[PDB]
């Protein structure tokens, strides 16, 4: 379900951070920050209560 | 329980992204990588609960 899918998406994001090398662009850090925040919104909704 | 624990971890993760410097350290990015992977693994485990 959503737990599994959200899990896969965090693993995908882990790879993206893993690939970063010295002085990542601001555009890339912002892109990855926004993906984290989007996943964060999902988790918040799923964990209510 | 596990929901709230994963919601707090997710908030911590999003804020670490948001709090990154313009030129983040290698170590900071390793930490982010690991925290993404951990959360993804924990979500998948709970999915198989």
């Amino acid at each position: 379900g959503e737990l599994e899918a959200l899990g896969k998406k965090f693993k995908a994001l882990a790879w993206k951070v893993k690939a970063l090398s010295k002085e990542p662009s601001a555009q890339e850090l912002e892109a990855l920050t926004q993906e984290a925040e989007a996943l964060g919104k999902k988790i918040k909704a799923l964990a209510q209560g | 329980g596990e929901l709230e624990a994963l919601a707090k971890k997710t908030k911590a993760l999003t804020w670490k992204f948001k709090a990154l410097s313009k030129e983040p350290s290698a170590q900071e990015l390793e930490a982010l990588t690991q925290e993404c992977e951990a959360l993804g693994k924990k979500l998948k485990a709970l999915a198989q609960g």
